[PDB]
């Protein structure tokens, strides 16, 4: 696919949950396997979450031990965001993207994202 | 786990010269890098596809060199879109901590 | 290669073969030695990276597939393979390996199925996204780059262990004068005298 449909953000309070999404329509799912990224306005980018093309196994990051759930499914081929327990760390670029159509890294095009602000 | 280091923050210069990256990372790699341009307020976007080569869309004003541990560029041409800032990032080693980018103040 | 009559002339007056150059020696002052053995290995890669088939140099298939010890004086050659290696449809029995454990050794052939860790997680089995299976195969296409089109590369070694010789060059031979005095030279002797 050249395009991707655009996300949404929200102004949840501190302690709250997060849920958006960033779902296409028409793609295959088993190429392109998606990748999650935090668009930092400082220290830079971290990967969040990549399920499998198939429907299978998913990697948590070292910064998050179940913090950020990852509860998705292949049938609707689901991409989704829901966390709990909202942190001034959040305030950042949630980006919706994927690799190419091997598991490895063979290029990523990422989409325009938007932006999510932490404010007690 | 996996420690990326992006320059000792002294080249941010004058855009003469051609000046390149330094980013380093002394440790186990399989020469699988992309690279990645941002602008503020841009969203950014790929610069390699899989190592020290052009992907489509981009002509041949980047190229890479480097492997192992290492890994550089050598700019052709200046241009308006040099004044930005470039990251860097690898494949690899799927915690995926990534790279952190430099300033260029321009004299 | 053993007790073999081998011309070597013959493969730079072919004007067919498109890498004539290699390393050691040259083959114009290679037949007036004598070898005992000679080995050769049959691969195809692709098209602009016929280059690192050297010693001493990196790559992907240098460093994890083929390499060459550092005192090599043998050749390597190459040609295309326009016709016979690609067609339509993709061949999927050429394939390249990906990931091993360390720095390649010279002269060893790896049947090595196994899928390689990256991470600590064992990998039993089925794919677990890290313990990738390190054969990739190739697209063969008739419209393909240049690059991108297959070469079939034979490379080749000489070496001199205690064994007797095989091969010299054979070197050829001259017409035949009698009722003359000539230098006479055959299998074991030289010396000048006349023939009848």
């Amino acid at each position: 696919e050249v395009q991707l449909l655009e996300s949404g953000g929200g102004l949840v309070q501190p302690g709250g949950s997060l849920r958006l999404s960033c779902v296409a329509s028409g793609f295959t799912f088993s190429s392109y396997v998606m990748s999650w990224v935090r668009q930092a306005p400082g220290k830079g980018l971290e990967w969040v979450a990549a399920i499998s093309g198939s429907g299978g196994n998913t990697y948590y990051a070292d910064s998050v031990k179940g913090r950020f759930t990852i509860s998705r499914d292949n049938s609707k081929n689901t991409l989704y965001l829901q966390m709990n327990s909202l942190r001034a760390e959040d305030t950042a670029v949630y980006y919706c993207a994927k690799e190419g159509t091997y598991y490895y890294g063979s290029g990523s095009f990422w989409g325009q994202g938007t932006l999510v602000t932490v404010s007690s | 786990e996996i420690v990326l280091t992006q320059s000792p923050a002294t080249l941010s210069l004058s855009p003469g010269e051609r000046a390149t990256l330094s980013c380093r990372a002394s440790q186990s790699f399989h020469n699988y890098l992309a690279w990645y341009q941002q602008k503020p307020g841009r969203a950014p976007r790929l610069l390699i596809f899989d190592a020290s080569n052009r992907a489509t869309g981009i002509p041949a004003r980047f190229s890479g060199s480097g492997s192992g541990t290492d890994f550089t560029l050598t700019i052709s041409s200046l241009e308006p879109e040099d004044f930005a800032v470039y990251y860097c990032q690898q494949r690899f080693n799927w915690p995926l901590t990534f790279g952190g980018g430099t300033k260029v103040e321009i004299k | 290669i053993s007790n073999c009559v081998a011309d070597y002339s013959v493969l730079y007056n072919s004007a067919s073969f498109s890498t004539f150059k290699c390393y050691g020696v040259s083959p114009t002052k290679l037949n007036d030695l004598c070898f005992t053995n000679v080995y050769a290995d049959s691969f195809v890669i692709r098209g602009d990276e016929v280059r690192q088939i050297a010693p001493g140099q990196t790559g992907k298939i240098a460093d994890y597939n083929y390499k060459l010890p550092d005192d090599f004086t043998g050749c390597v050659i190459a040609w295309n393979s326009n016709n016979l290696d690609s067609k339509v449809g993709g061949n999927y029995n050429y394939l390249y390996r990906l990931f091993r454990k360390s720095n390649l050794k010279p002269f060893e052939r790896d049947i090595s199925t196994e899928i390689y860790q990256a991470g600590s997680t064992p990998c039993n089995g089925v794919e677990g996204f890290n313990c990738y299976f390190p054969l990739q195969s190739y697209g063969f296409q008739p419209t393909n780059g240049v690059g991108y089109q297959p070469y079939r590369v034979v490379v080749l070694s000489f070496e001199l262990l205690h064994a007797p010789a095989t091969v010299c060059g054979p070197k050829k031979s001259t017409n035949l004068v009698k009722n003359k005095c000539v230098n006479f030279n055959f299998n074991g002797l030289t010396g000048t005298g006349v023939l009848t």
